């Protein structure tokens, strides 16, 4: 189950 | 900007005996970057019906891929994997040795 | 005993035209169970195990939605990273990301990881305690401050100890027929002659699952690493694995040498002779 939110580097 | 040369193993999915349906595998691992070209060979000549696994990588970040094709062993048919990669000036060619 | 769930993302820029090629795969232990490929026509996360098919269209829409958000994150990342490193708009570059969780034999959280690479080299990674970051260089130091300030570590930690673990538990159950079955190695030894004084013994392990295994040669009851060749463990293509290890011995002395196999699928270490 994938992680819901992602941040840019 | 690292470059890593692929390790290659060529082998069958089950025990080889002339005449029985089997699968020929070309396992390439340890490479980077991901652009790679791999063919399975029957008597020097390229086989068209070839599937491959979805690109993944190991803990050290290097890529690995399985290529495979249905085939049928014979006493006198020779099989090989051919691999090309930015780190290879000359295409590498690993013969299937069953006698392993 | 233990189990794991791991997700793998790769992005590769294409200079000249369009968005990066993007490839996501999800794994439980050694079994791949989902994939998304930017160069595939479905433009959806796609099932790669029978036991995940059970899941409804709301699982598939949510997973797709998040996997698409990731690729756009990776797309932006390649642009920024390319600025941080003063590189040209012409070369082709790669970002990799991996994360997941481990559980011991009680299926309780044990370990969690989340890490990032740029062109195949450590960039930034979450520490074991899931509270701080390792930045390998100054460009990653910049990213760490950004992520510290906006509380990324907190969110991730809740997912890794929360969600990740819970759906791992879900998958282990709905998939027990395969996921909880160990397949013990089927072993045999071959023999080959090189010259008239020297032989090769090859000890094989086939069709075993999971992938982790130990194969070792003994001489008169002692470990022996010299004159022995050990191949990288390899996928068979049907969800099992194979590995062999070989020793060169003098002709006639075959019988002092024993191969020793250790697998979670075996009550006790198996021993083979010629």
């Amino acid at each position: 189950c994938i992680n819901g939110v992602v941040w840019t580097v | 900007m690292i470059q890593r040369t692929p390790k290659i193993q060529v082998y069958s999915r089950h025990p080889a005996e002339n005449g029985k349906s089997n699968f020929l595998n070309c396992y390439v691992s340890g490479f980077h970057p991901s652009d790679i070209e791999v063919d399975l060979l029957k008597n020097g000549e390229r086989i068209e019906k070839v599937e491959h696994s979805d690109l993944s990588f190991s803990k050290d970040w290097s890529f690995y891929l399985l290529y495979y094709t249905e085939f049928t062993p014979t006493e006198k048919d020779e099989y090989a994997c051919r691999v090309n990669h930015v780190t290879l000036s000359q295409p590498k060619i690993v013969k299937w040795d069953r006698d392993m | 005993g233990s189990h794991s769930m791991r997700y793998f993302f790769t992005s590769v820029s294409r200079p000249g035209r369009g968005e990066p090629r993007f490839i996501a795969v999800g794994y439980v232990d050694d079994t791949q169970f989902v994939r998304f490929d930017s160069d595939a026509a479905s433009q959806r996360m796609e099932p790669r195990a029978p036991w995940i098919e059970q899941e409804g269209p709301e699982y598939w829409d949510g997973e797709t939605r998040k996997v698409k958000a990731h690729s756009q994150t990776h797309r932006v990342d390649l642009g920024t990273l390319r600025g941080y490193y003063n590189q040209s708009e012409a070369g082709s570059h790669t970002v990799q990301r991996m994360y997941g969780c481990d559980v011991g034999s009680d299926w309780r959280f044990l370990r969690g990881y989340h890490q990032y690479a740029y062109d195949g080299k450590d960039y930034i990674a979450l520490k074991e305690d899931l509270r701080s970051w390792t930045a390998a260089d100054m460009a990653a130091q910049t990213t760490k401050h950004k992520w510290e300030a906006a509380h990324v570590a907190e969110q991730l930690r809740a997912y890794l100890e929360g969600t990740c673990v819970e759906w791992l538990r879900r998958y282990l159950e709905n998939g027990k027929e395969t996921l909880q079955r160990t397949d013990a190695p089927k072993t045999h030894m071959t023999h080959h002659a090189v010259s008239d004084h020297e032989a090769t013994l090859r000890c094989w392990a086939l069709s075993f699952y999971p992938a982790e295994i130990t194969l070792t040669w003994q001489r008169d009851g002692e470990d022996q690493t010299q004159d022995t060749e050990l191949v990288e463990t390899r996928p068979a293509g049907d969800g099992t694995f194979q590995k062999w290890v070989a020793v060169v011995v003098p002709s006639g002395q075959e019988q002092r040498y024993t191969c020793h196999v250790q697998h979670e699928g075996l009550p006790k270490p198996l021993t083979l002779r010629w």
